[PDB]
């Protein structure tokens, strides 16, 4: 039946993420925040290429 | 010729308690012999079972090997049924590597109360008379269709919804299919092919027997009654998607807070009339195989309001409780055995053992004369039960193999002969005494 | 669509008859061989110094000894 | 050849239709009474009748109780499965030990399910779709169907197909010369690759080119397929089809056992029901053959009380070579053959017996003949000899290197000399232990 | 730690096809009998988690095209009773389930 | 001085495991002295091991500690050479963490079967000149060199799609399997390596290639079945060859295994190599582990096993029994039992002589003497140590040969058990636990 | 297309032009690289860093969210020799399991956790294998160590 599905957290926190001072590093952060490839995310969100 | 996947094993022949409606046992009657004493407590504990109103109560049954503790355990699951959820467990199935028994417990209660469900659904069940799809040239993607269903008395015409569209192509649905369709589910599904429209038709599309048109109107209604248990119920609730954990068994030590909500919204359920629960019966057979840590998890699992009608059986005198030095009844704590009534079944007589010798015969297939029930009597008070038990079958295959069609005494004496008892094999170990391993 | 006188498949005027029709091709009768005139073998490769079909090192030397 | 084991010669029982033993037949010999026993439980698994019901083999070291619950295998054919363990096989670290048991008990029990396979296959000559002159009201040109040409070894023939195939022959990315299969009973096609003819019209391509199908270009067989149900167990318990990301993930992540309930159990229960009613399936309940037993624990023993009562199970065979041990998994708690009494109480015991000298020395003639040797009758009188002082399984041990070394002095049968060369060479058990006991202060 | 890995193609091509003895045991040998060239081999050692599930999406694409190839033909052995095939070590095909 | 990473060890002496024809033991040859009756038992086993035509035959090497199991071991291992599977395993290694005693016995097994292979092919392989393509479908060509040709071919459509997602450049080494259309880069030729200034993490130099561009021939392998095994136990089952992260292979895969590779072997397609699987310290196998062999030693595919083992009667793991060896006695009468004998002093000296030769040391006929006379009154394995310390002894003393006084001072220096146990006595309480 | 990428460098010290492999530069790229960065090459492993946007771009903004740094004080170019140590054990860890491959730079990298595992006995023997062919080819020598057992 469509109503078993009932249990939820009682919490739901966003997953930690790492703040660094430097150029370089925050669009490291970025990339990860984006899905580190267009090849990767696709293979997650869609299955495969 | 036929062979289904169950058949004839250690309790097949028992087929309820053999009680009258004012509660007393029949000598013999549903399979059950003899055995008047527990036979009637189980009666009682059987009714409270259907009453269900009360909490976490309990039976240890005990009295020595092979005297039908798990005879009366079966004999009360069959007089209970299979609307209501019996569950057996051997007591050693809950040393799990993938979980820590006070989960394997927690699980093996919550598999024994049923959520009971009806699912009355609206559904079209037809033959396709003919399909239109309708594709954009590129577009965004807008689809739009028509569909059309028989049966043998009326038919009608669809205009066809999006997701639809997606879910009737997903299964090739085509001229001449019969298909059921779930309205409030959105689901189709096929039954087969009408034997008419098939003729219009190309090198082979599908193969499959035929299935005749269906029959009255197109739009009719469904019923199901789902029977789910807590821990199901709990599983789904685990993890999203998480619906094939119901067969591979992966999910370990559920957190409790999921257990604390199922609680609130199972009795939000009974509160609304949205499903009925059935609370059952838990049997953990051979009990005495369970460590301390374990009794003394039943000792305050079995005091929630969730808690089923639990049923201990064990055969073991003053033994020391597993995992621990302390010696105590049936290898349980007091702690435990101060909780729980005790029913208390009895060795057999003559009448008794030839009796229930012959209502296994009759389940078996076998004619035996009253000379060879004579001497299996006798066999079976020498011995254990459980070997004359074993004799019957055997006596019956070597007179199949000469050709007779009645056992007699010297096929018994012959099977005795061919196949020891236990007594028979330990006496025996004493002239080899220099020859098996580790005496 | 799909109905009791079988399928049929339909495009508006402009749509572009997507269904190109297929033809097999029409190759020759011996598959290419090796050019010197004592080999029997399949071509399996050209010589990038003279352009000749070659099956091996053996006709390699044979061939480009003589040109 | 195939290659010589310690079962090799046993053939089957070697019984009279009478169902008595012969004193030697289908590379046994002795055990009568034991041999006869065996003919019963090989007359209770082909009859079908029962659950659960099993018997023990108990008796002393290399006396036969492996070579009899084999020579059953022999008598039932390959056709109903027989599933060996020893009972140290449960101690996996997976799963629990009752499951391994569980899982076993499933093992034994067959379907034989029979089904059809018809498949269109073939090399692509063209794909032709074919017009309606009068198209229908408002569109330009309509398709009634596509002609597909295919080509085998056998002929060639158009097949007529309905125009949806044309999408997915522009999924797949065929071309004219490849070769190409469609399931007849389902309507799904699939390309295998450039067809060989063409292996020639590029010095390098980069595809692995395909022969030419043989046989006509519609395939049909019947085929009586079998699947035990525990392999209907896992296949329900981790699905194969990889179209989403729990199968991906969980097929990219490592493989485990896992502790299968006994709700699947049921729902397959349910279904090999639906389809045995219907005749679709054939059923054999098969043999569950344990050796070692005396290697389980309590526990799971506790867990055999439910099993083997259960009106699903296969026949149970055991063997142990134990006397009155302690228990697996208890303090001090002694047993006939290693078995807890209230197990040992559940199963038939088949007394396995001692061989004479006699015995003996025709067992090792049977070995001979099979291990592909040939020996002297003073070797062989020999021999025998040293099997009454020793033990079965050394004397018949002894045969091989005797070959080798016979071989190695230029020979074509084993003599007096060689076994006895071999001897002097090779200790026994008994031999061996004494040397321990003199050189006690040493190891 | 990535150049001296035996996983390079060049140790791979040296270890399959170039070997002194008549008989003698090399690793990658196994690679003959499943559809993974050397660099395919290197690249999914070396480029983690990505390769392996592009060649697992690829694994099943070859599995219905195997199993055709697998169940309608029986011509005896290669060059009569001789020669194994390249995917010849996937059997994860031939169980009926 | 270019030091191999492989050096003398305790067993590198040995050469194999020297026998005539008969089978007959030389008194000292191939690195090995005296233990005649334990190495014709040896050669019988080793002669069966080559005839291969029984499976599950298992020896049992026993005897006092120093009287030369695992130098009878080693020395059939280089006796049997390679070619045939020899997985040596002390007893301990089969206790895991992942899998259970029976598994990492069943892969032991399966480790040492050896399944040959032929495999028939053509591959290319060679320096990449260029590469061309135009646009009218697409038309190219490429050109291969060798040290010995270079040649051109006309490739299709599918290999430039390839070659253009490889990015190939001219200067590159490529192969390419024909009937398969892989393509696998293997480096840069090394005249290429300046034409960059800095160069990619990925990048290898390699010599151009020599000989035919394509080589046509067939090949054999050996691989053992237990990689047949874990390939088919997951999808990409291989990796686990080199991860060691797998376990508990279900037993189904296995019995198919056994199926197809007895139905090649009828079809003519593979052969089967019978290896051996050699377990040092056998009798710390658990009884559990122990009762596993009884059935596997019965499998019509078992290596032959050797056990070496250093024990009188003993309890038995996880028993409280005792029994030969520390072994059931229901494996043992399934064993055949080859027993070694203690040295006289007249084999001692020449084992002592065989690790000089071994180290290339040089030693008076005085300090043999002492040396031997120690390696009497202690354990053999302790003279064996004090040789190459007389040796740096020496090398420290501006010596070239060494003497008496060399030895007296190493032997000073470092105890056996018999001197050390004795002084420990003499401090006992200043040491703990009893 | 693309042989190569040109790139011109400076310093206080100087001016070179250097011809970077395709792989180097599409390293440039991977960390967003432009004319007028300060960038370290290490030409001998292909390591690529941005230390910052050059000073003399410092006014290109008055404000804009990238790190500006001096235009560096160094030679152009630098060599030295260098000794590299690395275990068997190493060989044996980072060959055994595939790589994460991803340089952070990812993200399925997130969800197989890395975990110690029982290395296989083949391994190692090619380890030993591909070592043997080095320290003949002199690329390598060999320290064979000491382990040292407290306890
Ligand atoms: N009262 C009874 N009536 C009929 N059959 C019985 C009865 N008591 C025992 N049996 C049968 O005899 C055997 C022994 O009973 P069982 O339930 O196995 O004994 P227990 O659990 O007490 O050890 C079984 O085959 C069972 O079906
Ligand atoms: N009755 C028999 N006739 C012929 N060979 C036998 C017979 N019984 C045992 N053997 C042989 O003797 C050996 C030991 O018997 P087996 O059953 O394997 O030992 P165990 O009883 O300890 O399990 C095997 O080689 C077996 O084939
Ligand atoms: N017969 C022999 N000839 C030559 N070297 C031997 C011989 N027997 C033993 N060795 C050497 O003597 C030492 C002890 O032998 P080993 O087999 O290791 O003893 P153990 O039987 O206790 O395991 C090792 O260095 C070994 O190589
Ligand atoms: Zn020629």
């Amino acid at each position: 039946p469509s109503f078993l599905c009932v249990a939820s957290p009682r919490v739901t926190a966003v997953p930690l993420d790492s703040y660094c001072n430097d150029r370089s590093a925050e669009y490291e952060r970025r990339v990860l925040k984006e899905g580190g490839s267009l090849a990767a995310k696709q293979c997650l969100l869609n299955g495969a290429p | 010729d036929v062979t289904r996947i169950e058949r004839i094993g250690a309790h097949s022949h028992i087929r309820g308690l053999g009680l009258d409606d004012a509660l007393e046992p029949r000598q013999a009657s549903q399979g059950m012999v003899g055995q008047l004493a527990a036979r009637r407590a189980a009666g009682v504990v059987l009714e409270m079972i259907r009453e269900g109103k009360i909490a976490g109560r309990a039976v240890l049954i005990a009295g020595q090997p092979g005297t039908g503790k798990t005879a009366i355990a079966m004999g009360m699951a069959q007089a209970l049924g299979p609307d209501t959820p019996f569950t057996a467990i051997a007591g050693s199935e809950i040393f799990s590597l993938e979980m820590s028994k006070t989960e394997a417990l927690t699980q093996a209660f919550r598999r024994s109360i049923g959520v009971r469900i009806k699912e009355e659904t609206e559904i079209i069940e037809g033959e396709v008379v003919e399909i239109q799809i309708d594709r954009p040239a590129t577009g965004t993607g807008s689809k739009v269709g028509k569909l059309t269903l028989k049966t043998t008395e009326m038919e009608t015409i669809y205009d066809l919804g999006t997701k639809m569209i997606e879910s009737l192509t997903k299964d090739k649905v085509q001229a001449g299919d019969v298909i059921t369709i779930d309205k409030a589910t959105g689901k189709i599904s096929k039954l087969g092919r009408s034997f008419t429209r098939a003729r219009d038709y190309d090198a082979m599309g599908s193969q499959t027997k035929f299935v005749q048109c269906p029959d009255g109107e197109l739009q009719k209604r469904k019923e199901v009654v789902h029977t789910v248990s807590l821990h199901e119920i709990d599983v789904i609730n685990s993890r999203t998607q998480g619906f094939l954990a119901l067969f591979s068994g992966d999910t370990g030590e559920i957190k409790s807070e999921v257990r604390e909500q199922i609680n609130a919204k199972v009795a939000e359920w009974r509160e609304e009339g949205k499903a009925e629960i059935i609370p059952g019966v838990l049997f953990i057979d051979e009990v005495h195989m369970l460590d301390i840590e374990s009794f003394s998890f039943l000792n305050r699992a079995l005091e929630s309001d969730m808690a089923p009608v639990l049923i201990m059986a064990t055969n073991r005198g003053i033994t020391r409780i597993r995992g621990t030095s302390y010696q105590s009844p049936h290898g349980i704590p007091i702690d435990l055995l101060d909780r729980l009534l005790i029913v208390s079944t009895t060795p057999y007589s003559e009448k008794d053992t030839k009796q229930i010798l012959r209502i296994r015969c009759e389940e078996e297939d076998v004619e035996m004369s009253e000379d060879a029930y004579t001497v299996l009597t006798r066999i079976g008070l020498e011995t254990s039960l459980r070997y004359a038990i074993q004799l019957i079958t055997a006596a019956s295959l070597v007179c199949r193999k000469r050709k007779g069609t009645e056992v007699q005494v010297d096929d018994i004496k012959r099977v005795y002969s061919l196949f020891l008892d236990e007594s028979r094999s330990t006496q025996y170990m004493k002239e080899y005494q220099d020859a098996f391993l580790f005496n | 669509c799909s109905g009791a006188q079988g399928s049929t498949l339909s495009f508006p005027p402009g749509v572009p008859a997507p269904t190109a029709v297929s033809q097999r091709p029409s190759p020759s009768g011996p598959p290419p061989r090796c050019s010197v005139p004592g080999c029997p073998h399949p071509r399996r490769y050209a010589c990038s110094r003279t352009g000749q079909a070659l099956c091996s090192l053996q006709c390699y030397r044979i061939n480009l000894q003589m040109r | 050849t195939q290659r010589i084991a310690s079962h090799s010669h046993v053939k089957g029982l070697g019984l009279d239709e009478s169902g008595l033993a012969k004193q030697a037949a289908s590379g046994l010999v002795g055990q009568e009474n034991a041999r006869e026993a065996c003919g019963v439980i090989v007359e209770l698994i082909k009859s079908k009748k029962m659950a659960g019901r099993a018997v023990l083999l108990a008796g002393p070291p290399g006396t036969g109780k492996t070579a009899l619950a084999l020579a059953i295998a022999q008598e039932l054919g390959s056709k109903v499965p027989f599933c060996p363990m020893v009972g140290s096989e449960v101690y996996s670290t997976e799963i629990k030990k009752t499951e391994v048991l569980m899982e076993n008990f499933r093992r034994a029990i067959g379907l034989r399910i029979k089904e059809t396979k018809e498949v269109y296959e073939g090399e692509v000559t063209e794909l032709t779709p074919c017009e309606t002159e009068n198209p229908m009201g408002g569109y330009g040109k309509t398709i009634s169907h596509v002609i597909i040409g295919l080509k085998t070894a056998k002929g060639t023939k158009q097949l007529k197909l309905d125009p949806s195939i044309f999408e997915s022959l522009q999924k797949e990315r065929v071309e004219a010369g490849d070769v190409i299969y469609i399931e007849a009973n389902s309507g799904a096609v699939k390309r295998q690759g450039r067809c060989d003819t063409y292996a020639t019209e590029f010095d390098l391509e980069a595809e692995e080119y395909v022969p030419l199908p043989k046989g006509d270009v519609h395939k049909k067989k019947e085929i009586i397929q079998d699947v035990t149900l525990h392999d209907l167990d896992v296949a329900n318990a981790r699905p194969q089809g990889g179209q989403d990301i729990l199968s991906m993930m969980g097929q990219l992540m490592k493989p485990k056992k896992t502790e299968i309930t006994d709700k699947l159990r049921g729902e397959i229960n349910k279904v090999v029901n639906k389809y045995i009613d219907q005749g679709i399936a054939e059923l054999v309940p098969g043999v569950l053959f344990v050796d070692e037993v005396h290697m389980l624990d309590i526990e799971c023993f506790t867990y055999l009380h439910r099993a083997l009562e259960s009106s699903i199970a296969p026949i149970v065979i055991f063997a142990s070579n134990r006397g009155n041990c302690v228990i697996r998994g208890t303090e001090d708690i002694t047993s006939p053959h290693g078995i807890p009494l209230d197990l040992l109480d559940r199963v038939m015991i088949i007394r396995t017996m001692l061989y004479t000298p006699q015995e003996m020395k025709q067992i090792i003639k049977i070995r001979a003949q099979t291990e592909g040797i040939n020996i002297s009758e003073e070797a062989l009188n020999h021999l025998g000899e040293i099997g009454t002082k020793t033990t079965l399984r050394y004397s018949v041990q002894l045969l091989t290197p005797a070959n080798l070394l016979a071989k190695i002095n230029g020979k074509d049968s084993i003599e007096k000399e060689h076994v006895e060369e071999i001897s002097e060479l090779f200790y026994d058990a008994k031999s061996s232990a004494k040397i321990l006991a003199d050189q006690q202060d040493k190891y | 730690l990535r150049v001296l890995s035996p996983f390079a193609p060049d140790y791979i091509q040296r270890s399959l096809f170039h070997r002194k003895g008549i008989n003698e045991e090399s690793c990658f040998s196994f690679l003959r009998f499943i559809d993974i060239s050397p660099a395919e081999m290197a690249n999914l050692m070396l480029q983690g988690l990505l390769a392996r599930w592009l060649a697992l999406f690829l694994s099943l694409k070859a599995s219905y095209r195997l199993h055709q190839l697998r169940s309608w033909g029986a011509p005896e052995g290669e060059s009569h009773q001789r020669y194994l095939r390249n995917k010849d070590f996937l059997l994860g095909v031939n169980f009926p389930l």
